C-alpha cells in the first residue's frame, strides 16, 4: 500500500545473456502504485513494452529515466544498475 | 549478422516441467541465441537472437506450453 519508492524494491528477477551486452538499466511497472513485473533494458535507448491494455514506445535516457504513454493508471519506471 | 533482436513473452507456467518445455521449444527455433525464464512471477521468457519468426514461435508456444502474450519487442543495444 506504500506510494511508489524505487528505494525500496526489490531486484527484478533478470538474467543477463552472454552474448549481448549487459543491460544497464532496472525496469519496473505498476499499476495503481502495485508492482506487476519488473526487468532489464538498455540506457539511451527504445522499446515497445505491452502496459496493460496498450502497446507503448518507450524511450530510455542515458540515466534509465522512462518516457512514454503510459494508460491511466499504469507507469513503468527506471533507473540505473549499480555499477552503471 | 544483424543488429540482434529482443522478444520477451508473458506465459502463465503452473511448474519447471512447462518452463523445461518452453526453453526447449524456444531454443530449437530457428534465428534462436539464449532464452531465459525471468521476471517476479517466473514467467516472463525471454528471447534473444537473429531473424527469429515471431510469428510462428509465440503460435507453437501456444499450442504446447500456455497462453502465451508478447510484453516486449525490442533490438540489442550492440554499440
Amino acid at each position: 500500500k506504500r506510494a511508489i519508492d524505487l528505494s525500496r524494491e526489490r531486484d527484478p528477477n533478470f538474467f543477463d545473456h552472454p552474448g549481448i551486452p549487459v543491460p544497464e538499466c532496472f525496469w519496473f511497472m505498476f499499476k495503481n502504485n502495485v508492482r506487476q513485473d519488473a526487468g532489464t533494458c538498455y540506457s539511451s535507448w527504445k522499446m515497445d513494452m505491452k502496459v496493460g491494455p496498450n502497446w507503448v514506445h518507450i524511450k530510455s535516457d542515458d540515466n534509465c529515466n522512462l518516457s512514454g504513454d503510459f494508460p491511466p493508471g499504469w507507469i513503468v519506471l527506471g533507473k540505473k544498475r549499480p555499477g552503471f | 549478422g544483424g543488429e540482434m533482436q529482443k522478444i520477451v513473452f508473458k506465459i502463465p507456467m503452473v511448474d519447471d516441467k512447462s518452463r523445461t518445455k518452453a526453453m526447449s521449444l524456444v531454443a530449437s527455433t530457428v534465428g534462436v541465441h539464449s532464452v531465459a525464464i525471468a521476471g517476479d512471477l517466473r514467467d516472463q521468457v525471454v528471447v534473444v537472437g537473429d531473424g527469429i519468426d515471431s510469428i510462428n514461435l509465440v503460435s507453437a508456444l501456444r499450442k504446447k506450453v500456455g497462453p502465451a502474450m508478447f510484453l516486449e519487442v525490442s533490438q540489442v543495444k550492440e554499440d
